[PDB]
RNA sequence: CGGAGCCAGCGAGUCUAACCUUGGCCGAGAGGUCUUGGUAAUCUUGUGAAACUCCGUCGUGCUGGGGAUAGAGCAUUGUAAU
């Protein structure tokens, strides 16, 4: 891969790792499956950042958190607690450690895992509760696709915050096991249960 | 031969600049060696009153150095305050 | 006498002040190698400058970087900025005008901090 | 670590200074369990004694547990000063006394 | 290209030097370590019982090697603790400055420290051979 | 305390200058703490 | 399950009682032909896509 | 109690595809302190495999 | 919890007084001693703050979370600390 040798040596584990063409430590991000034609405009992660940290001012504009990148993004609602408000290093190690759990969980495309755990939690359609006269009925409104990515990673990160709350088991096991659960339709996660709960009111109550 | 520093402090940047630029034109004139006007940094003194609001003051430093004699010295001491 | 280019790099009220002269191939921040951030978790992003571009446009450069204030992100934003920006004023003031524009091109493709001052500043709380 | 396996030996619970101590925990968090003994002072005390620690209180012999409650008995004697101990600068004798769990 | 403290990292070379000097033994190592804790913003002893006082030493010969000279009081700054003060929040506490003073006169009677007429602390040159000479053995610990 | 004009309402006790917040708004315009933003 | 796929084409406004709802008209993105006006909760800019279930279903105003 | 818990971790962790500190407490035969003893003494046999490591939370692979 | 790494900025400082204190020794500490620097972008100061990063101890058990309450002594400012 034809090596330079500096003075100041960069080691040859990074130099292997970021010539040749994987856009992580072990991961890449050439490998993304979208399902959702909707959520093809709204997931969208196609520049390298080897560690998915970054100072994103993307909450200025409703289009530009769109173009966070959605691993951070993760990341971002990771950081909901009240005991880790500002600690977005932390969840950056928590992605890492989870990309290695679901590596070695027999899923060879860890990052596919969390967005097809994207797709797969996203309600479709959910209720907003109207005036209706007195006895407000619940109507079912049409959520929009940048809102299925909130409500999926919201729902997402509140269920694993809910998993690993009082257990042995780490953060990075019991997200990685709600990505996996969640990665294909299996209703033994969170978001795939609450995702049926609101589309069932939805369809329901239009 | 007697060697002088001036500091010289203001609250307003014109009147400070010109009794700079005056120690500068009459210390030039008459062939005096000396470095140029070191300008510190304006300090900002500030008073937070009481919603609140905040009161503030800009103070400006220079200083000159200055090598002359006595009489020199004393004469440019005496004719510079304002 | 060696020639260098001496270059600023901010972040957050932490300056990088860049020195890169022509050396060995030899990195180092406030007399730390690069190999060693104090964030583990950041390495990765003081290469970004660096491997976006390649290897060998290093060898022909030492590189100095002291650094004050700010905190620990800020500071490895600063050193990744001012590895860019010494990298491109190395290569724009002694190296012709192209190759500065391609490593340019190269940083800002994929991050246009390392070639252009932030700005999130904590404003004024408004009295 | 080397995981060091016994074949039983070890008892459930144990009773030291007439109380009842869970052979379960840590020596220091399983002697903190009696009363005027805390943590800091079982960690100092089985110091002196040279207990490690990172043992349970299973896997005690007692002639360790001698050897605390001979610093129990004897805390001035054996390196401990008075800064340590419960009821310094007494007003009835004099003295540095440690109050113990069921003779308060 | 000199292998020195410069290039190895931190935890490392405390390590390491902690290690030559728990198999040298050749310090000044008081009867209070099983007893006293480093700081008073802290509620337990140190784990290493019966040599964390090398790690101090190793970590205070580091941060000297690195700088002009240090203090006392500058070590008390650079250990302080988050403490607890039960109901009421945390604050920063310096610490014992009779380690700071025992660790210095360790290694100032091996011949590693030495005190420099501005009042401090600095390291020596049979100090700076020594700790750059284990540095590269540190660095040879890793072919 | 107030050692000025027996004004101890609202002392302004920082360096010692001592004024009332009604009297040092009197004397505002004689320090130099005036309004800019 | 029919997976309804749709496209954003003309916004109406912003409607319910908070006024927080969007009436939006939509071009089905299977065929052409239909035109559809939906309700829809969230941020949405022109030309984007939707995921509907029901194509048939229509709300004519909200309170 | 030597030989009827210690063993029964060689069969699991060839059995378990990932081997991590909490997806081995599980068992319900020891506690979470030790099992980090065990995950070093299979590293140092070679029955685990480190992925990546870090002091709360340690990543293996079965041999 | 136990170690290690050690990242800022706004201020503020003594005269006809005891301010901010660097450093060195003693003390488990509290603190004490001896001085020294600074009327200040100079010394305190690079205020080596905290949160943070890493590695070990803990193993979900009102637990090694919590620290309320209470006992014992030891020091500091204050004439006088109940």
């Amino acid at each position: 891969f034809t090596p330079v040798v500096l003075a100041t040596p960069i080691p040859e584990e990074v130099q292997q790792a970021q010539t040749e063409i994987k856009l992580f430590n072990k991961w890449s991000f050439e490998e993304v499956e979208v399902k959702d034609a909707s959520l093809v405009d709204y997931v969208q992660v196609r520049q390298p950042i080897f560690v998915a940290h970054t100072a994103g001012r993307y909450a200025n504009k409703r289009f530009r958190k769109a173009q966070c990148p959605i691993i951070e993004r993760l990341t971002n609602s990771l950081m909901m607690n009240g005991r880790n408000n500002g600690k977005k290093l932390k969840a950056v190690r928590i992605i890492k450690h989870t990309l290695d759990i679901i590596n070695v969980l027999t899923d060879q495309n860890p990052i596919q895992v969390v967005v097809d755990a994207i797709t797969n939690t996203g309600p479709r359609e959910d209720t907003t509760r109207v005036g209706g006269g007195g006895a407000a009925r619940r109507q079912a409104v049409d959520v929009s696709p940048l809102r299925r990515v909130n409500q999926a990673i919201a729902l997402l990160t509140i269920g694993a915050r809910e998993a690993a709350f009082r257990n042995i088991k780490t953060i990075a096991e019991t997200l990685a096991e709600e990505l996996i659960n969640a990665a294909k339709g299996s209703s033994t996660s969170y978001a795939i249960k609450k995702k049926d709960e609101l589309e069932r009111v939805a369809k329901s109550n239009r | 031969i007697i060697k002088i520093r001036i500091t010289l402090t203001s609250t307003k940047v014109k009147q400070l600049e010109n009794v700079s630029s005056n120690i500068v034109k009459n210390a030039e004139q008459h062939n005096l060696v000396k470095k140029g006007p070191v300008r510190l940094p304006t300090k900002v003194l500030k008073i937070s009153t009481r919603t609140w609001e905040t009161y503030e003051m800009r103070i400006h430093k220079r200083y000159i150095d200055l090598e002359a004699p006595v009489q020199i010295v004393k004469r440019i001491t005496q004719i510079t305050i304002e | 006498a060696v020639p260098s280019v001496q270059t600023f790099g901010k972040k957050k009220s932490a300056t990088a002040v860049a020195h890169v002269k022509a050396g060995k191939g030899l990195i180092k921040v406030n007399g730390s190698p690069i190999t060693l951030v104090e964030p583990e978790i950041l390495r990765f992003k003081v290469y970004e400058p660096l491997l976006l571009v390649g290897l060998d446009k290093f060898s022909n450069i030492d590189i100095r970087v002291r650094v004050t204030g700010g905190g620990h992100v800020s500071q490895v934003y600063a050193i990744r900025q001012a590895i860019a920006k010494g990298l491109v004023a190395y290569h724009q003031k002694y190296v012709d005008e192209q190759s500065k524009n391609e490593l340019k091109k190269a940083f800002t493709s994929y991050d246009r901090t390392l070639l252009i001052a932030d700005s999130r500043r904590p404003e004024p709380k408004k009295f | 670590s080397l995981v060091v396996q016994e074949q039983g030996s070890f008892q459930h619970i144990l009773r030291l200074l007439n109380t009842n101590v869970d052979g379960n925990i840590k020596i220091v968090y399983a002697l903190t369990t009696i009363k005027g003994v805390g943590r800091r002072y079982s960690n100092l005390v089985c110091k002196k004694a040279d207990v490690d620690l990172h043992k349970r209180a299973g896997e005690l012999t007692q002639e360790e547990l001698e050897r605390i409650v001979q610093i129990m008995q004897n805390p001035t004697h054996y390196k401990i000063p008075a800064w340590f101990l419960n009821r310094q600068n007494d007003i009835t004798d004099g003295k540095d006394y440690h109050t113990l769990a069921n003779n308060v | 290209p000199g292998v020195s403290v410069r290039d190895v990292a931190a935890q490392d070379f405390i390590n390491a030097y902690a290690s030559f000097l728990q198999r040298q033994g050749k310090l000044e190592v008081p009867g209070y370590v099983d007893i006293v804790k480093t700081s008073s913003g802290n509620e337990m002893p140190p784990q290493d019982a019966e040599g964390w006082f090398y790690k101090r030493a190793a970590s205070v010969a580091r941060h000297i090697y690195m700088r002009k000279q240090v203090g006392v009081g500058k070590l008390n700054k650079l250990y302080g603790g988050a403490k607890s003060r039960g109901v009421r929040p945390y604050k920063h506490i310096d610490a014992s400055g009779s380690i700071n003073r025992k660790v210095l006169q360790a290694l100032e009677k091996i011949g590693i420290v030495e005190i420099s007429p501005k009042g401090g602390r600095r390291i020596s040159e049979n100090g700076q051979r020594d700790l750059d000479r284990i540095a590269a053995q540190t660095l040879e610990e890793d072919e | 305390q107030c050692r000025v004009c027996s004004s101890h309402t609202g002392l302004i006790r920082k360096y010692g200058l001592n004024i009332c917040r009604q009297c040092f708004r009197e004397k505002a315009n004689d320090i130099g703490f005036n309004k800019f933003r | 399950t029919p997976v309804t796929l749709a496209k954003v084409i003309k916004v109406l406004g912003r409607t319910g009682s908070r006024g927080g709802v969007t009436q939006v008209r939509v071009e089905f993105l299977e065929d052409t032909s239909r035109t559809i006006v939906r309700n829809v909760k969230g941020p949405v800019r022109e030309n984007d896509i939707l995921v509907l279930m029901e194509s048939e279903r229509e709300a004519r105003r909200l309170r | 109690l030597d030989q009827e818990k210690y063993d029964r971790i060689l069969k699991e962790v060839p059995t378990y595809r990932y081997v991590s500190v909490s997806v081995l407490v599980d068992r319900l035969k020891i506690g979470g302190s030790l099992a980090r003893i065990a995950l070093r003494h299979l590293e140092k046999e070679g029955i685990i495999k480190p992925i990546s490591k870090h002091s709360k939370q340690a990543i293996y692979t079965r041999a």
